[PDB]
RNA sequence: GACAAUGGUAGGAGAGCGUUCUAAGGGCGUUGAAGCAUGAUCGUAAGGACAUGUGGAGCGCUUAGAAGUGAGAAUGCCGGUG
RNA sequence: UAACUUGGGAGUCAGAACAUGGGUGAUAAGGUCCGUGUUCGAAAGGGAAACAGCCCAGACCACCAGCUAAGGUCCCAAAAU
RNA sequence: ACCGAUAGUGAACCAGUACCGUGAGGGAAAGGUGAAAAGCACCCCGGAAGGGGAGUGAAAUAGAACCUGAAACCGUGUGCUUACAAGUAGUCAGAGCCCGUUAAUGGGUGAUGGCGUGCCUUUUGUAGAAUGAACCGGCGAGUUACGAUUUGAUGCAAGGUU
């Protein structure tokens, strides 16, 4: 049985978010929580909140036992991009992409 | 100097082969059971080497 | 009345891309470079339908030469002897015989040597 | 036992009960066809035609009159705005060898 | 005659030629004008006579 | 109708031969050995697979040259460093490394393909009359 | 066209040096929002043919009706008031097809008004006969007076 | 049935495919239109069907008529994304 | 087996190598300019290692059939150690 | 037998607006929930954003730039495959492995062998180290009027035609 949670339009670049997701994909929930708490990257607290929300609805909506759950899926899709500019020398402007991520966590009991 | 040819997906991902981070060096706190960074105070319980900090 | 571009363009480009299925990278993905490769594929296939006949005749001749030398005869003299004997078995059949039953090929070789 | 038969400007090595594909014959499905050009008969008793084994025959049953898989013949000459695309399906006759001689 | 079965007299109608619509027509690209010069230009060509 | 036999690894049988270089001309021995290694002597020759046999060449040190090749045939190599040409004469190479002489002569008569590399790896050359491959039970092969 | 589209007076950027394609107006045809090249322009599609051919065409359509047996001659229409129901009954009793062209000698107000709302029924006069109406109809229902007038004219 | 021809740039000639709209006839569609997606389908080519999924209200076919009727390139224009 | 006449529609007016008859140049040039022929241009296929212009030869489509051309036949690499 | 949101007005929308310029002046982008707002009570994780249930609804995979939702491009998983090899990336030949279709002398992959220097433009000649294109999508070029000439078609004909 599976439970899902999504954080949509997090203002962090998907490349960056996926660096951290690659660490927790497929691990036990408690180990993943520890990894996120002790990994020093900007997306760790956000990913942690997605994971805790998924575990919470595993417990509440599906009465799953949270101590048997594994991170079955973890991934970041691209959200809409905020388009910005930076003034450069000699009157020119250059684009700045403030990218966003949709972060999905799926936890599973394997049954 | 500028790229003479664009970089293919294959080449970009080959280059990114080694672009990754590692799991932290962490162990279970002997006092409270929570994970901690080795050689660091445990933030959950504030203990290090069996004593409060 | 105005005729907007519509669907024909996408339909045509999709046909070309699907024809490029299996190609490397951009060549199974982007219409222009897939079109180019599909063109090259057509030209190559036309050329190779002709080259394949040459190639298989060459393979058959090599196998016949090996069999003949096993019977102490060169390919050239074996073919001359078969011609003089009136035997019209082509190189494909001669090779397949040499592979599949040596006794029949030995009889053919004896016919050739007798003709010479 | 096998035979070398000539048909459709080619030569085919056949054994009884084998399915073969040849250039379209002028026959109907379910008919019996007779190959009268036997160049060679091999096996226990070997017969060498010069060119044809006299009186030797191979009978077959016509299973199918089909058309080969589509070939897209495409050619072009670069920079000359010159290309040509054609389709082709080569007719064929599928038979099963019943009897040699 | 019927309005759903109209037919012009044989040979009375012919489809117009359209240039500059691809190589297969034989009037693609240069659209039958050849290559360069005054006569290849939009509005080009000398006065009659 | 397609009926051409194709060898594949399930039905290929590679034998072992021994060929004596003594009294043989380098190039002529070499061309015959190369044919053997490629399998051109088998009725089941199939170009996209190795249908050849293993060859051991003995008495490589007794291979012979005609003319003045012993002193005048020069083997050059380049180290990919500027001015990095090195040369060795055919006679000196026969003196100091006859195995290499025979091997390069034969391998130069094999295609520069992955398959040609593999086929050339089935060659074993020895300067003397002994080889360490009694376990493979090789048969003597007479040239020509 | 490029002249009629609003704006576009100035050259968008200098001819040389910028690295861009040269452009002369933001309203050129390859520009989004630009002027249209050629395209429709108001005009008439009407043309003429010789009068003898007009008459031959009318006769040919009428003869085609007469040969397909889609010509019914009636003595007269004695309609005092418009009544679609009565005209519908008259058509059914005459056993007419769905598409009927009714021809009167002159404008017949009551016949026109009674037939006006019936799908497939068109009304005309002898003078008003035309190839499209005749050809479209499956059957023609013509009064004797109208038939004589048509015969006179053609 | 025979046997003759069929490389091709500029360019001439011919026969066709497809797009939007109109007329007439004849049809389809909430028991699911168009569009989109996938498929191992058919035609000598342009291209034409069929099945399933998505979609949720319009669309084929025949004959004829008319054109803003077909893009891969213009340091093309606009948008999106590398 | 063409030819000519009349009418509708063109494109073309930068040519190249090779061989050969000549001028020019220096019996120089992958030079330049005329005559003659072929090929390329607008011609794929085989040979000449690769190689528009050389040698063979003009591809309507299909075949895992046969004979030849130039050129070849020890191995690469088909065919004479 | 006019357009249908890159079209049609510059402007379907709070447009001569935003924005740019000292000024004259230049000058955009931007339409669509649903039949009905019935526009998600309540519970749960979270500071919030966001989400998972529950419910409304025919549909929420119609939940607010909310009909459909192509491509480029970015991810996750996986059947086959790959770390001795020299690649215009295919084509022809071909084992092994994995599948099973509009059922067709099937589909996916590809050890290994032969052959093979993109396309367009412009050129005597271009793999060219000449030009052009980052990619994908949309848009983007012989038209119309009036005369002339020729051919086809049709009507009438020493007449034909307004
Ligand atoms: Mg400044
Ligand atoms: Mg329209
Ligand atoms: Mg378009
Ligand atoms: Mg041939
Ligand atoms: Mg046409
Ligand atoms: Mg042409
Ligand atoms: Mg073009
Ligand atoms: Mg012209
Ligand atoms: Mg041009
Ligand atoms: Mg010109
Ligand atoms: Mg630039
Ligand atoms: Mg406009
Ligand atoms: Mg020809
Ligand atoms: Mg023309
Ligand atoms: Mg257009
Ligand atoms: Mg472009
Ligand atoms: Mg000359
Ligand atoms: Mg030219
Ligand atoms: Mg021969
Ligand atoms: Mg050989
Ligand atoms: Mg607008
Ligand atoms: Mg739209
Ligand atoms: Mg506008
Ligand atoms: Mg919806
Ligand atoms: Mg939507
Ligand atoms: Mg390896
Ligand atoms: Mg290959
Ligand atoms: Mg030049
Ligand atoms: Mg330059
Ligand atoms: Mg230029
Ligand atoms: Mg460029
Ligand atoms: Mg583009
Ligand atoms: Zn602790």
């Amino acid at each position: 049985m599976e439970a899902k949670a999504v954080a949509r339009t997090i203002r962090i670049a998907p490349r960056k978010v996926r660096l951290v997701l690659d660490l927790i994909r497929g691990k036990n929930a408690a180990e993943a929580i520890a990894i996120l708490k002790l990994t020093n990257k900007a997306s760790s607290p956000v990913i942690e909140k997605v994971l805790m929300s998924a575990l919470a609805n595993a417990e509440h909506n599906y009465d799953m036992n949270t101590d048997e759950l594994v991170v079955k899926e973890a991934y970041a899709n691209e959200g809409p991009t905020l388009k910005r500019f930076r003034p450069r020398a000699q009157g020119r402007a250059s684009a700045i992409n403030k990218r966003t991520s949709h972060i999905t966590i799926v936890v599973s009991d394997g049954k | 100097a500028v790229p003479k040819r664009r970089t293919s997906k294959t080449r970009k991902n080959k280059r990114r082969t080694h672009f990754k981070i590692s799991v932290p060096g962490m162990t279970e706190c002997p006092n409270c059971g929570e994970y901690k960074l080795s050689h660091r105070v445990c933030k959950n319980c504030g203990s290090y080497n069996g004593e409060e900090v | 009345p105005r005729v907007k571009g519509g669907t024909v363009t996408r339909a045509r480009r999709k046909k070309t891309i699907k024809l490029a299925k299996g190609y490397f990278g951009s060549k199974h993905t982007l219409y222009k470079v897939a079109k180019q490769q599909v063109m090259k594929s057509g030209q190559y296939a036309f050329r190779d339908r002709r080259q394949r006949k040459r190639d298989f005749r060459k393979l058959w001749i090599t196998r016949i030469n090996a069999a003949a030398r096993q019977h102490e005869m060169s390919y050239s003299r074996l073919m001359n002897g078969l011609k003089k004997a009136g035997i019209d078995i082509n190189r494909k059949m001669l090779s397949e015989i040499a592979i599949s039953d040596e006794k029949a090929f030995a009889q053919l070789v004896t016919k050739a040597k007798d003709a010479l | 036992m096998f035979a070398i038969i000539e048909t459709g400007g080619k030569q085919i090595k056949v054994e009884e009960g084998q399915e073969i594909f040849v250039e379209k014959l002028d026959v109907n499905e379910g008919d019996t066809f007779t190959f009268d050009k036997v160049l060679f008969v091999g096996g226990d008793s070997v017969k060498v035609g010069a060119p044809t084994v006299e009186g030797a025959t191979v009978t077959a049953t016509v299973n199918k009159q089909g058309r080969g898989k589509k070939i897209t013949v495409f050619t072009y000459k670069r920079r000359k705005n010159s290309k040509r695309k054609k389709g082709h399906r080569q007719p064929y006759t599928k038979l099963t060898i019943d009897k040699i001689n | 005659m019927k309005l759903h079965e109209l037919k012009p007299a044989e040979g009375s109608r012919k489809e117009r030629n359209r240039v500059g619509r691809g190589v297969a027509t034989g009037n693609g690209k240069t659209s039958g004008r050849g290559h360069k010069g005054q006569k290849a230009r939009s509005g080009g060509g000398v006065r009659p006579g | 109708m397609r009926q051409t036999f194709m060898a594949n690894e399930s039905n290929i049988e590679r034998k072992w031969y021994v060929i004596d270089a003594e009294g043989q001309t380098l190039g002529r021995l070499s061309s015959e050995v190369a044919s053997i290694l490629r399998g051109k002597n088998k009725v089941t020759y199939t170009p996209h697979v190795d249908t050849g046999d293993y060859v051991i060449v003995i008495n490589a040190s007794k291979i012979e040259f005609t003319g003045n090749k012993e002193t005048d045939k020069v083997y050059y190599r380049h180290s990919n460093h500027p001015g990095g040409i090195k040369s060795i004469t055919a006679g000196e190479l026969r003196r100091t490394n006859p195995e290499r002489l025979i091997e390069n002569s034969i391998k130069g008569m094999l295609p520069s393909t992955r398959l040609g590399e593999k086929q050339g790896k089935k060659l074993f050359v020895y300067g003397g009359a002994e080889h360490p491959h009694a376990a493979q039970q090789p048969e003597n092969y007479e040239l020509r | 066209n490029r002249s009629a589209v609003s704006g576009g007076g100035r050259k968008p950027w200098k001819q040389k040096g910028t690295g861009r394609a040269r452009q002369g107006t933001i309203r050129a045809p390859q520009w989004r929002g630009g002027g249209i090249v050629f395209g429709p322009t108001p005009r008439s599609y009407a043309y003429k043919m010789p009068k003898k051919m007009r008459r031959l065409a009318l006769r040919s359509a009428l003869s085609f009706k007469a040969q397909e047996n889609g010509l019914t001659v009636v003595d007269a229409f004695n309609f005092e008031a418009p009544k679609t129901k009565e005209f519908k009954n008259v058509l059914s009793t005459l056993e007419q097809p769905k598409k009927v062209l009714v021809v009167t000698e002159n404008e017949d107000v009551n016949v026109e008004l009674s037939a006006r709302n019936i799908p497939g029924v068109q009304v005309t006069t002898a003078q008003g006969l035309n190839v499209l109406d005749i050809t479209n109809a499956d059957s023609l229902v013509i009064t004797e007076a109208a038939a004589k007038k048509v015969e006179e004219v053609l």
